[PDB]
């Protein structure tokens, strides 16, 4: 099961 | 020891449209899910029988999550094009891998979350799951952003908790395959290179997992010279293949032994011509 | 962007016997970027029913793909893998040897 919230490299 | 990993690749398409996005999920060396932005369904799709057990709410959730992942990578490509002062004309690639390992005890062992731009390290979560390796000054910007927003703690929560719980769930539901070792089917072949010399090749076929060691000895002593070890390759049915060869003087074939180490073998195997 | 050339292995899934159905594999690995053209050839002519795996990569970020087709080997028929990639001036052809 995937991460619920992926972090974006530019916030 | 077991692992769950997800791999993500996004390729920008400057000519027209949005990036090509491909996501794949693995338990150990078994791919179990995929998403492809160019496929028809636009859903997370199954790639192993044991995940098909999962009901509609799993597939809706994973589809929702994988699409959100897709958009993050699209936005990332834009962000990084700016950070690296690149034009809109070129195609570029972002890659991301994350996941968890559990030990023999089925308990959390290690977590990963790392990122590359155009095939070079960009940023990686370190083993402590509390700090970041930024390769360059572009990545340092992302590092300061992620430290201010407490991204590490959020990832840690998944990687030490939810990730391991999914892995455990999958290992049980797929136990018939995922917790079965397939020991290599071994044999040796003989190829006459001249009247004076011969190539012995030691084969390892149909093994799982992919991890394996093939070594040659002469008279019982590790030999490196005049050997050739190919990269382990997929058979296509979920198992793997590998070979190692040694060139020997003709008539001396009997001095040489191939040694095979694999998780599926209680004691290591020895072959001899 | 870095550019890594593909390593190529061409091989059958099972030990090859004439007249016995099998699978012909072309495994491409170690390459970057991901856009690559891979064809399986039967006596120089491209085979039409060729499938491939979903794009993934190794620890060092280099890509890998498996291209494959069902085939029945014979004594006479030549098989090969034709690969094109930005790292190559001309498309590279690797012939299927029986070993290997």
């Amino acid at each position: 099961g995937l991460l619920p919230e992926l972090p974006a490299v530019g916030g | 020891s077991h692992s769950m990993r997800y791999f993500f690749t996004s390729v920008s398409r400057p000519g027209r449209g949005e990036p090509r996005f491909i996501a794949v999920g693995y338990v150990d060396d078994t791919q179990f899910v995929r998403f492809d932005s160019d496929a028809a369904s636009q859903r997370m799709e199954p790639r192993a029988p044991w995940i098909e057990q999962e009901g509609p709410e799993y597939w809706d959730g994973e589809t929702r999550k994988v699409k959100a992942h897709s958009q993050t990578h699209r936005v990332d490509l834009g962000t990084l094009r700016g950070y690296y002062n690149q034009s809109e004309a070129g195609s570029h690639t972002v890659q991301r891998m994350y996941g968890c390992d559990v030990g023999s005890d089925w308990r959390f062992l290690r977590g990963y979350h790392q990122y590359a731009y155009d095939g070079k390290d960009y940023i990686a979560l370190k083993e402590d799951l509390r700090s970041w390796t930024a390769a360059d000054m572009a990545a340092q910007t992302t590092k300061h952003k992620w430290e201010a927003a407490h991204v590490a703690e959020q990832l840690r929560a998944y990687l030490e908790g939810t990730c391991v719980e999914w892995l455990r769930r999958y290992l049980e539901n797929g136990k018939e395959t995922l917790q079965r070792t397939d020991a290599p089917k071994t044999h040796m072949t003989h190829h006459a290179v001249s009247d004076h010399e011969a190539t012995l090749r030691c084969w390892a076929l149909s093994f799982y997992p992919a991890e394996i060691t093939l070594t040659w000895q002469r008279d019982g002593e590790d030999q490196t010279q005049d050997t050739e070890l190919v990269e382990t390759r997929p058979a296509g049915d979920g198992t793997f293949q590998k070979w190692a060869a040694v060139v020997v003087p003709s008539g001396q074939e009997q001095r040489y032994t191939c040694h095979v180490q694999h998780e599926g073998l209680p004691k290591p195997l020895t072959l001899r011509w | 962007m870095i550019q890594r050339t593909p390593k190529i292995q061409v091989y059958s899934r099972h030990p090859a016997e004439n007249g016995k159905s099998n699978f012909l594999n072309c495994y491409v690995s170690g390459f970057h970027p991901s856009d690559i053209e891979v064809d399986l050839l039967k006596n120089g002519e491209r085979i039409e029913k060729v499938e491939h795996s979903d794009l993934s990569f190794s620890k060092d970020w280099s890509f890998y793909l498996l291209y494959y087709t069902e085939f029945t080997p014979t004594e006479k028929d030549e098989y090969a893998c034709r690969v094109n990639h930005v790292t190559l001036s001309q498309p590279k052809i690797v012939k299927w040897d029986r070993d290997m």
